[PDB]
């Protein structure tokens, strides 16, 4: 039900995607054992901070830091390329198969 | 001369009386040239790798004392062949040498030098070459880089009006683009003020950027405008008189000029008025005071008394400030002008604005705009400036730079400074304002005299020499890291940005590319194209207006003609025939020039901008012996029009009407008489022909295929033509005649015939012998006949018998009918060689041997597989059999210990379960060519390719032992000559070796020198060439570089006879070509007089209907040649006597006025042209020239003469009920094409296949699966039948529900024939996307 179309044949790449589960996967780890760890006010911090902008960078906003700049694959703007792949859902659905 | 020694066994009839002084020259000098001149040694420093590293050299680090100097290069030989890296499929490069020598300095000691530096040469990176077609070998691919088409750069005037602003104004600007760096341009906005543009940022006024050159106010408007004179004396207010300066004036006074009045007050401002007071000479004048306060102060005049600003320049006068000023004791007064009539108020505005007055915060402000981020720190700022606008470095105004740069500078020298000069700009800056003034003439964008290609002598110089400075840099922080570096050029240059820029940039870029090969005509034509594509050039990716257009200047260059028809059009084109290039990239071509009224016989070569003032006439033209013309008025052509002009005023002559055409469409023949369109169609259509099996050259033709043939690298040459020896399709060698050899290794030239061979494009070619045996041959003759070829001349396609008719509604618009006759003369028959390459080992469970064995199937794939080996060469391969048998150790080892040593496991021994087969596709069936499979160093027991590594060994072992005979036995009968007189004995000799025993004693000298001499070069002779035999031997064995990826590689050629075919499709030369509607049997084709059943049915309204006018003089010309063979070879049927045939040949050749120089029997009668007979007694090869081609008086003079009814009609009777169709009917013989649009490679039919994990839809066609696809369209076309039924389970059941198959495959049986509706997967796939959004719907 996930499956994504990839562009060069299935390969993720530098997309902040990526980028995203760098950054999502330690913060939001550290971040869940943060919280259920009571921890203070410098791993919450550190951690609410780095998983707020894991939540809310993937959500909006963030700099597209990723990787290097050019010669590399960004699929990744608005985060809208997983409901509209061109020009909507039409590939996957409501057009021709 | 007219020796024509490889023409002499087919002459093609030529038409027209227009001759060709200018020979059509190699035609591949673009890329030939841009080649040898891109290797090259030069004192001058031309463009290349000497330009480049005399550029970066020498590399000397900051503060480092050490330089580095530029020895230059020098090229090597590469590790392989041509043919055999194409075969082997590796990149074929050469190394680079030359080193570039260091240099070491004392440091804190002036000129101390420790010592010398010249070391080795070093590896760097890797350098490819050109074979002599003008391709490229990488990896095994052709690897041609297309032309490019972009701005030269230089001075540019445009106009840029833009027709989305409103304003309905013209807007002028001017950018200067250089060949490399940033890019400068003026932009002016209705404030009437000019602005300044730098890399798309933000518009500054001119004085801020002309402040930040550091020229004061004073300066800008003392340097961009004259101060004219202001004087006053005790407030005489004397000024000079420039009555030729302007044209007007207000008078409120009466001004008086030398005692007497020049305009008297409220007098006429008239001409009258004017030139009374210009025409006599006038010297300064006095007049009121009023009139200062309306002029505007010119320069910087400050108060004498004291030290105020007041009055300064560029400012308006008041009336109280006239009192300050003039009472102030100034001794003389500067005022601007300012009036508009040829001028403007420039530089004003540009002044009031700019917020900078002066160069250091210009400089802080320019450094703003250009970094966003930082603020600047005016420390940088000079370095920003510098290397910003003039700069070594960030120039780059290359050749054409300087050149356009004083072309529209109008200056003198050609050379000039490659940086910016604040002069230059200057200048830019006053003619732009003559610009805006009004006078002046701006520059086309269109126009090709702005335009230059590049090639890939100076796109690799430019790649190269970016790479070339990327190692600078690391370079230069070796240098500058150590103080003292001894031997420095060893460790530190690095080959990898050499190796990547160049690989990186003749592996992949949007210019090169490997070509689809269908004739040596779409390798050529291929070969030499414009690409306004790749960096720069490309507007937009799609649409446009003015960019697409045809300006003037694409007359004599480049071909309108041929184009890509596709989505993109006007972009890509092809250069004419006799085009050149220039030494800045301009493209020249030919015309003849003219002395008064003679026509002398040099031709030069012009450009766009020589030939744009100069008058050339028409193509066609009336000549006479004496040189004049006939005709008083002759159509001649100046610029941008045509018109007649007198004898007088023509300049030059355009030789031949081919000029305009291309190699492409110059083909075609009866050009002027079928339309451009369909012409353009046809060209279009030329290229996607596949070569058949038995090639037979065009009877209606032109010409200039019998260059093109031989000029395209395709067929087999001879180099130093001689007696052939021995031939074979493997092999063909020739003695070359002493004429002309050299007088080290004597030798003779040995040339290896390529056999069937895959193509990129799937097809088969091949070369075959021309000549039998003992045949002399000279320089430039074509041995061997490449794919679509025959006899050196191009042949892609095949005639046929030709009828216009409807046919019982079988032939409708362009639908085509083909007689069952051609189906069963093999003609149309090609061969697609596909390969199959099944290749992957690589695993961290072991290795993966091939073949050996077949797991899980049974003996039969073990029948065609060998044992130790692959399949046998040649065999049938069908549907999904084993072609190359490959296993992978899956499992190896597990509990029950490998079940036993691979005892449950069989006889595989990997355990079980090995995938890695080749298992051909389904739907491929077809014979093997060659498997080639792969070379590795040190391996051992490979059944696979022993047996053409032991050929490779037997062949280099037996053409080099022919050479090794030639020499042996040369010296040996060298031997036999000396030893006469010296104690000869024929039967002693001619029975025994030696010599007598080294040619005895005799006289001492002979004995030791000569017998010694025997032994010495016969030993090395021997021991060199089993030295150089077992140094080709280890070169065979040796095998090539492998991808790392993998243990092994394996890949195999097949083949495939695919013949004419129902559906298919055909193409004509005029732009005609369908699908065929059904093969008729031979018995219903209508017949003639002579019951000669028609081979093709066509439709004659396509000729009215889509314009179509060469498909008639076509087939009736045919009609008339095949006439001309069809009588001689009724004269072969009678066995009449030569003389009697030769009488009719000889008519056949000059009949007509002229139009040839061709001779009948002129050599020797009895022989050559004789036999050539016998080569035409099929057809008569008739050419027509493009534009010069032949008319329907002799074309039914010709046809008269071939016994056949003039009008070209002939009474036919219908095969099937016997009657006669009523009115005579056109029939004749055309020149078809078949294409690769047949229905086996086009149709694919599926039912149920493979299907993606992504949305549960197939991937779509050639993989043998999916149902093609409905679009959107199809989904309006079942909502427009209004079907619920077949969109709604369209949608769902097929693709994104597996219920609907499931049920349906299950209502199949017993034909419940209800289909489920099913939810479809794909929608929840948009549900599931949706969910992942942070706004997840779930149903209730």
């Amino acid at each position: 039900l996930r499956p994504l179309v990839p562009l060069d044949g299935g390969r993720f790449a530098t997309s902040d995607l990526n980028d995203l589960y760098r950054r999502v996967i330690n913060r939001n780890n550290r971040l869940k054992r943060l919280l259920d760890l009571a921890a203070p006010d410098i791993i919450v911090r550190n951690e609410k901070r780095m998983l707020q902008e894991a939540v809310d960078a993937l959500l909006d906003n963030g700099r597209r830091g990723r990787a290097i700049t050019g010669s590399n694959k960004r699929p990744l703007k608005s985060l809208a390329d997983m409901i509209k792949g061109k020009q909507g859902r039409f590939r996957q659905n409501l057009l021709g198969k | 001369m007219v020796y024509s020694y490889t023409e002499k066994k087919r002459i093609r009839k030529d038409f027209g009386k227009r001759p060709q002084v200018l020979d059509v020259p190699y035609l591949l000098s673009i890329q030939l040239d841009s080649f040898q001149k891109f290797i090259e040694q030069d004192p001058e420093g031309q463009y290349g790798l000497e330009a480049a590293f005399r550029s970066v050299f020498p590399i000397q680090s900051y503060s480092g004392n050490s330089e580095l100097q530029y020895v230059s290069y020098r090229l090597g030989e590469p590790v392989f062949d041509v043919q055999e890296c194409q075969i082997r499929g590796v990149t074929y490069s050469a190394p680079l040498r030359v080193k570039l020598r260091l240099v070491i300095y004392e440091r804190e000691a002036p000129e101390g030098t420790v010592k010398d530096i010249k070391e080795q040469e070093v590896y760097m990176g890797e350098i490819p070459l050109m074979t002599d077609n003008g391709t490229f070998v990488i990896n095994g691919t052709e690897r041609v880089i297309v032309s490019q088409l972009h701005r030269s750069p230089g001075v540019f005037f445009d106009s840029d009006k833009g027709k989305t602003h409103s304003s309905g104004k013209v807007l002028y600007n001017a950018r200067i683009i250089p060949y490399r760096g940033s890019w400068l341009d003026f932009e002016f906005d209705p404030k009437d003020n000019l602005f300044v543009r730098i890399d798309r940022r933000r518009k500054l006024p001119a004085t801020i950027i002309l402040r930040a050159l550091n020229y004061t106010t004073e300066q800008i408007l003392d340097l961009f405008f004259e101060k004219v004179i202001f004087e006053i004396r005790d407030n005489k207010l004397q000024m000079e008189l420039v009555p030729e300066r302007l044209r007007g004036e207000t008078a409120s006074f009466d001004i008086e000029a030398n005692g007497k009045v020049y305009v008297e007050k409220g007098r006429r401002i008239t001409a009258r008025h004017i030139r009374q007071l210009e025409k006599d000479d006038v010297k300064l004048i006095e007049v009121p005071v009023e009139y200062i306060a309306g002029k505007v102060v010119a320069k910087d005049y400050i108060d004498e008394s004291t030290g105020e600003l007041i009055c300064a320049a560029n400012m308006e006068l008041s009336l109280d400030l006239l009192a300050k000023l003039s009472q102030s004791g100034h001794k003389r007064i500067e005022t601007l002008f300012t009036n508009d009539l040829d001028h403007g108020p420039y530089i004003s505005e540009t002044l009031r604005v700019d917020p900078t007055n002066d160069r250091l915060s210009a400089l802080v402000e320019i450094y703003r705009m250009m970094r966003p981020g930082e603020p600047p720190t005016r420390e940088a700022a000079e370095s920003l400036f510098e290397n910003l606008f003039f700069s070594e470095d960030r120039y780059d105004l290359s050749a054409v730079g300087r050149m356009k740069f004083n072309r529209s500078l109008l200056r003198e020298e050609i050379e000039g400074s490659g940086i910016l000069s604040k002069d230059d700009i200057i200048d830019v800056m006053k003619k732009l304002i003559d610009i805006r003034n009004g006078k002046g003439e701006v520059d086309d964008i269109d126009h090709l005299g702005n335009r230059r290609i590049r090639s890939v002598g100076e796109m690799a110089e430019n790649q190269f020499r970016v790479g070339l400075v990327r190692v600078e840099r690391a370079v230069k922080e070796r240098l500058s890291l150590g103080d003292l570096d001894t031997l420095m050029p060893q460790d530190m240059i690095n080959a990898k940005p050499i190796s990547a820029a160049v690989k990186e940039f003749f592996g992949s870029s949007q210019l090169s590319q490997f070509m689809d090969q269908n004739n040596p005509l779409s390798e050529i034509t291929h070969k030499r194209r414009i690409s306004a594509l790749g960096p720069g050039g490309l507007t937009r990716e799609r649409a446009g207006f003015e960019v697409r257009d045809v300006h003037p200047t694409h007359y004599g260059r480049v071909c309108p003609i041929e184009t890509p028809e596709g989505p993109n059009i006007g972009l890509i084109n092809s250069l004419s025939v006799y085009a050149q290039t220039n030494e800045y990239g301009f493209l020249e071509t030919p015309y003849r020039k003219v002395t008064d009224g003679v026509v002398t016989d040099e031709i030069h070569y012009l450009s766009a901008i020589e030939e744009g003032n100069y008058v050339i006439a028409q193509a066609n033209s009336n000549l006479d012996e004496e040189g004049h013309f006939v005709e008083d008025l002759v159509t001649c052509r100046s610029k941008g029009e045509s018109s007649l002009f007198s004898r007088d005023q023509v300049d030059y002559m355009d030789v031949s009407t081919q000029q305009v055409v291309s190699v492409g469409a110059s083909l075609i023949p009866f050009l002027e008489h079928d339309d451009a369109n369909r012409a353009l169609m046809g060209a279009n259509m030329q290229r996607q022909a596949v070569p058949t099996l038995r090639a037979d050259k065009p009877l209606v033709g032109t010409g200039m295929e019998r260059a093109v043939a031989v000029d395209s690298g395709v067929t087999a040459v001879a180099k130093r033509g001689g007696v052939v020896q021995y031939v074979d399709a493997s092999r063909i060698v020739i003695k070359v005649n002493e004429d002309e050899m050299y007088p080290g290794e004597a030798g003779i030239d040995i040339y290896n015939l390529t056999k069937y061979t895959r193509s990129n494009q799937n097809t088969c070619i091949n070369q075959m012998p021309c000549v039998s045996l003992g045949e002399p041959v000279e320089r430039g003759d074509v041995l061997a006949d490449g794919p679509s070829t025959d006899l050196g001349e191009l042949a892609l396609g095949q005639n046929m018998r030709v009828a216009f008719m409807p046919w019982n509604g079988y032939n409708f618009e362009d639908s085509i009918l083909v007689s069952e006759r051609v189906v069963q003369e093999d003609r149309f028959t090609t061969i697609h060689i596909q390969e199959l390459a099944c290749v992957s080992r690589d695993t961290k469970l072991g290795p993966e041997e091939i073949t050996a064995d077949i797991p899980n199937v049974g003996e039969a794939a073990l029948s065609k597989l060998d044992e130790s080996g692959i399949v046998y060469i040649g065999a049938e391969v069908t549907g999904g059999d084993i072609l190359v048998g490959k296993v992978t150790p899956k499992g190896e080892t597990q509990l029950t210990p490998e079940e036993k040593l691979l005892r449950a496991i069989f006889g595989e021994k990997a355990s079980d379960v090995k995938d890695s087969s080749l298992r051909v596709p389904n739907g491929v069936s077809g014979t093997v060519i060659d498997v080639q499979v792969f070379t590795r160093d040190g391996v051992e027991k490979d059944k696979r390719a022993l047996e053409i590594e032991e050929m490779q060994l037997k062949q280099a072992k037996k053409d080099l032992s022919e050479e090794l005979q030639i020499l042996e036995a040369g010296l040996f009968s060298r031997i036999r000559a000396v030893l006469v007189a010296g104690g000869v004995e024929a039967e002693k000799l001619d029975k025994l070796p030696r010599d007598r025993w080294l040619e005895l004693g005799l006289t001492d000298e002979e004995k030791q020198n000569q017998l010694e001499q025997l032994a010495e070069q016969y030993d090395e002779l021997k021991h060199e060439f089993e030295k150089k035999l077992e140094a080709k031997r280890r070169k065979i064995t040796q095998g090539d570089d492998l991808a790392p990826g993998v243990l092994k590689i394996v890949k195999v050629y097949l083949a495939v006879k695919r013949r004419i075919q129902p559906g298919d499709k055909m193409a004509g030369r005029h732009g005609n070509k369908g699908v065929i509607s059904k093969i008729n049997p031979i018995e219903d084709m209508p017949y003639d007089e002579n019951g000669t059943p028609v081979d093709i049915v066509l439709n004659p309204l396509g000729v009215p209907s889509r314009m179509n006018i060469g498909q008639i003089l076509e087939t009736h010309l045919g009609m008339a040649a095949k006439g001309i063979g069809d009588k001689i070879n009724a004269m072969l049927k009678q066995q009449q006597e030569v003389a009697k045939l030769r009488e009719f040949i000889q008519r056949a050749y000059d009949l007509g006025a002229d139009v040839r120089q061709k001779v009948d029997l002129s050599t020797f009668s009895d022989e050559e042209v004789m036999r050539l007979a016998e080569n035409l007694r099929k057809g008569m090869p008739i050419a027509t020239p493009v534009f010069d081609g032949a008319k329907e008086a002799e074309i039914k003079e010709l046809l008269k003469l071939g016994d056949l009814p003039t009008s070209g009609q002939i009474r036919l009777y219908d095969g099937r009920t016997g009657e006669q169709f009523e009115r005579p009917v056109t029939v004749g013989y055309m020149y078809m094409l078949k294409l690769n649009h047949l229905v086996d490679d086009k149709m694919h039919a599926r039912s149920t296949g493979s299907y993606s994990l992504v949305t549960q839809q197939p991937l779509g066609g050639k993989a043998q699966f999916g149902g093609q696809r409905f679009g959107e369209m199809e989904v309006w076309a079942l909502e427009a039948y209004g079907a619920a039924y077949t969109l709604q389970e369209m949608l769902t059941v097929k693709s994104d529900d597996v219920n609907g198959r499931t049920k349906m495959y299950k209502n199949i049986v017993d034909g419940n024939h209800q289909m489920e509706p099913g939810m479809p997967e794909s929608f929840n796939v948009l549900l599931k996307e949706i969910r992942s959004l942070g706004i997840n719907i779930e149903l209730e």
